[PDB]
RNA sequence: UUCAUAAUAACUUUUCGAAUCGCAUGGCCUUGUGCUGGCGAUGGUUCAUUCAAAUUUCUGCCCUAUCAACUUUCGAUGGUAGGAUAGUGGCCUACCAUGGUUUCAACGGGUAACGGGGAAUAAGGGUUCGAUUCCGGAGAGGGAGCCUGAGAAACGGCUACCA
RNA sequence: GAAACUGCGAAUGGCUCAUUAAAUCAGUUAUCGUUUAUUUGAUAGUUCCUUUACUACAUGGAUAUCUGUGGUAAUUCUAGAG
């Protein structure tokens, strides 16, 4: 067989230039766990949605009720 | 109907509910920015000096002034004149919006209050609340004190000291220019 | 090709930019400016000494001559300070091996220093939009009798 | 329509870049800058694929952002920036040193000049135009301009410039009998010592052109470029030396030149 | 070249000619909080260069005569003078001149027609196809019309009418 | 440093073949007939307007975000004041 190795110098020098993905496959870096591509997409979506903060429309849904 | 009272001075607002039409029929043919008596509005408000200037219409019309007319007339808007926030720089949108004359078709009325009169009410009168930032640029911080050149600046700033629950560390300004 | 009368206008016609001075005293009254049009060719005297002045000329003008230079025949004659020029030619066919023969007019602008009639062969050159057709001046009238 | 466009398809690039027919669907488009599209190349092609350094795209961004590229002395950490003829580009890291000549075929050659010579870049000429307060300042056909020229240079003369602060050395006369660099279409990266100069009425000069090897060949005028005089190269010039050479030559020298 | 560029005469509801910010905190003191000074950001005027964009020269197209005359009122072809245009031009008006294309096939009709680089078959010549991985051009349900920006008659932007 | 103001981009990419027969397009040309953000290059003592009392040691007021008072069957609807 043939490989493809690369010998860095030092650890934190390997660190930080070497993709992530490849840190987690060896165990030197934590592997990073995120959200699904399909919510966090409709979170950009619904966050667009209010011009916002959530403080003002938040008072209101107490006004709304007497309505 | 309801009545957005605001007084400028002090700070307070406050909505006051009418159902009796008696009470109303003052504001019957009255243009947007104009002056108001209190008396002849009820009982509540005696001494007073009212100022229409706004209001808001059944459905969901906010009403322009300069329009003219007690009619609902659609109109083209954008950056420049209210009634509209536009979303892209320079783009235009045909709105709807409610005319300036008032009649029996709306539901709140829009009133900044100047002159006191006679019967002080709860908070709109009674309570004065503070204004919550304080000046910043150069002449602003200058001309608020009464300070002039040679007084020099670095010395009449707020340090709102906010506690987590043990600690009571300052914030402060950034005196710009 | 009206011709003759110099000035048979609503408004009159100068040279742009170029003065007769009015308070020195000299045979010329007419100041004339003319070009040189490159390319080893020969500006005659019938322009030099006229007095015409044509915003479209080569000669007396700010019409400049680039590009290519195209030849052929005169037919048509018949309009103001314009000429037809009926260029002739062979196309190929690779089925056959044999030649076609092609016909095209070339519409091109005539100075009144150059004298045209129809049957001679006329050199041109490409210049600026003269006209919606006219893409074209005439630069040599090698009438031989 | 509508605008410019910033993209570029693989088999729609250039060929002298080299690059893949597999493995992306994409190519890199050369920024704006002082070459143009097709005769530029940019720094992703320069590291990635001919000295093999970077692996992808990827890390060329890495080693632009600390920091040592230098191309024409300052630093530019863009990554498709169109460095292109006779252009510098020193490393501080290997201690490494080239300049973007074109090979004997026509591609970009891996050429590494002494510390020491690179230095000093050699450019064309252009223009020739007085500015405001009859200030009389030359352009480069390979990018700048630069101000208050001697009197008599003129068109097609090459000019040679001090790199670091940007100013005028000496400059060469174009003229028969003299070295020259082709930079342009079939006959491109070879070199030649002149023999003669169609001028012609408004359509494209020409030039005759010998070598070493008494070979003859003919170019157009804009493609040419000066290097000193004959056999005396001002620049130093990369194996083959700008010969070129038959198709059966090539064969006889590979089978023939062989040593494990 | 009436080009580059310079000079004289003035104009203009007089464009621009830095009231901008981070990392360092040095040097002789006229030892002020002043006279000078390092490393990069940003904005700006005209002239270059690059990425382009507009028009433009020459030659080249599939069937049809059961399409031989066609365009000029309502610009057709040309001249002069303005208007508009980023800029040339009948692009648009005013006053003139009657021209332009045509059996070397104009003008009209049809196309189950987007144009090329190409593909299929394969003695040599040629036949037939090319909606479609690259290059250029059109269009966003059908037609007109614009706003903002260097660049849009934008449509994952807007104002109408007809579905 | 959430949010919003200013600047930039959204005119590229992607999809389709309805129209179109000297039109589009292919190869050759000219822009001495014009506009170009961005790009990398150069570059502005000349604004003062008689030259003894003139802002130049630095000028002016808003507007957001947020504080709240709301209406609406409705939608990235936006009215009043601070």
């Amino acid at each position: 067989s043939t490989g493809f190795g690369l010998v860095y110098n030092s650890v934190a020098d390997a660190k930080k230039f070497e993709p992530a993905y490849r840190l987690v496959r060896y165990g030197l870096a934590e592997k990073v766990e995120k959200a699904s591509r399909q919510q966090r997409k409709q979170r950009k979506n619904r966050g667009k949605k209010i011009f916002g903060t959530g403080k003002s429309i938040a008072k209101k849904a107490a006004r709304r009720n007497a309505d | 109907m309801k009545l957005n009272i605001s007084y400028p001075i002090n700070g307070t607002q406050k909505c006051i509910e009418i159902d009796d039409e008696h009470r109303v029929r003052v504001f019957y043919d009255k243009r947007i920015g104009q002056e108001v008596d209190g008396e002849s509005v009820g009982d509540e408000f005696k001494g007073y000096v009212f100022k229409i200037a706004g209001g808001n219409d059944k459905q969901g019309f906010p009403m322009k002034q300069g329009v003219l007319l007690p009619t609902r007339v659609k109109l083209l808007l954008a950056k420049g004149h209210s009634c509209y926030r536009p979303r892209r720089n320079g783009e235009r949108k045909r709105k709807s919006v409610r005319g300036a004359i008032v009649g029996p078709d709306l539901a709140v009325l829009a009133l900044i209050i100047t002159k006191k009169g006679e019967q002080e009410i709860e908070g709109i009168t009674n309570d004065t609340v503070p204004k919550r930032l304080g000046p910043k640029r150069a002449n602003n911080i200058r001309k608020f004190f009464g300070l002039t050149k040679e007084d020099d600046v670095r010395d009449y700033v707020i340090r709102r000291e906010v506690t987590k629950g043990d600690k009571s560390y300052t914030k402060a300004p950034k005196i710009q220019r | 090709s009206t011709e003759l009368t110099v000035q048979s206008e609503r408004a009159f016609q100068k040279q742009p930019h170029i003065f007769t001075n009015p308070k020195a005293k000299a045979n010329r009254k007419t100041k004339r400016w003319y070009k040189n049009v490159g390319l080893g060719f020969k500006t005659p005297k019938t322009a030099i000494e006229g007095s015409y002045i044509d915003k479209k000329c080569p000669f007396t003008g700010l019409v400049s001559i680039r590009g290519k230079i195209l030849t052929g025949t005169v037919v048509s004659t018949r309009m103001h300070r314009t000429i037809v020029i009926r260029r002739d030619y062979l196309h190929y066919v690779p089925k056959y091996n044999r030649y076609e023969k092609r016909h095209k007019n070339v519409p091109a602008h005539v100075s009144p220093a150059f004298r045209v009639q129809v049957g001679d062969i006329v050199t041109v050159g490409q210049c600026r939009p003269i006209s919606k057709t006219v893409r074209f001046n005439v630069l040599k009238v090698a009438s031989a009798t | 329509a509508r605008g410019p466009k910033k993209h570029l398809k693989r088999l729609a690039a250039p060929h002298h870049w080299m690059l893949d027919k597999l493995s992306g669907c994409y190519a890199p488009r050369p920024s704006a800058g002082p070459h143009k599209l097709r005769e530029s190349l940019p720094l992703i092609v320069f590291l990635r694929n001919r000295l093999k350094y970077a692996l992808n795209g990827r890390e060329v961004k890495a080693i632009l952002m600390q920091r040592h590229v230098k191309v024409d002395g300052k630093v530019r950490t863009d990554t498709t920036f169109p460095a292109g003829f006779m252009d510098v580009i020193t490393l501080e890291a290997t201690n490494e040193n080239f300049r973007l000549v074109y090979d004997v075929k026509g591609r970009f050659a891996v050429h590494r000049i002494t510390d020491e010579e690179a230095s000093y870049k050699l450019a064309k000429v252009k223009k020739v135009q007085l500015g405001k307060k009859g200030i009389p300042y030359v352009v480069t056909h390979d990018g700048r301009t630069i101000r208050y020229p001697d009197p008599n240079i003129k068109v097609n003369d090459t000019v040679k410039v001090d790199l670091a602060t940007g100013t005028i050395t000496d400059f060469i006369k174009f003229d028969t009998g003299k070295l020259v660099y082709v930079t342009g279409g079939r006959n491109l990266g070879r070199v030649g010592t002149i023999v003669h100069r169609e001028r012609h009425e408004g359509g494209f000069d020409l030039v005759h052109i010998k070598d070493s090897l008494e070979n003859t060949f003919v170019t157009r005028l804009n493609n040419v470029f000066v290097i000193g005089e004959p056999g005396r190269p001002w620049i130093s010039l990369p194996k083959g030396k700008g010969i070129k050479l038959t198709i059966s030559e090539e064969r006889d020298r590979r089978r023939a030149q062989h040593g494990l």
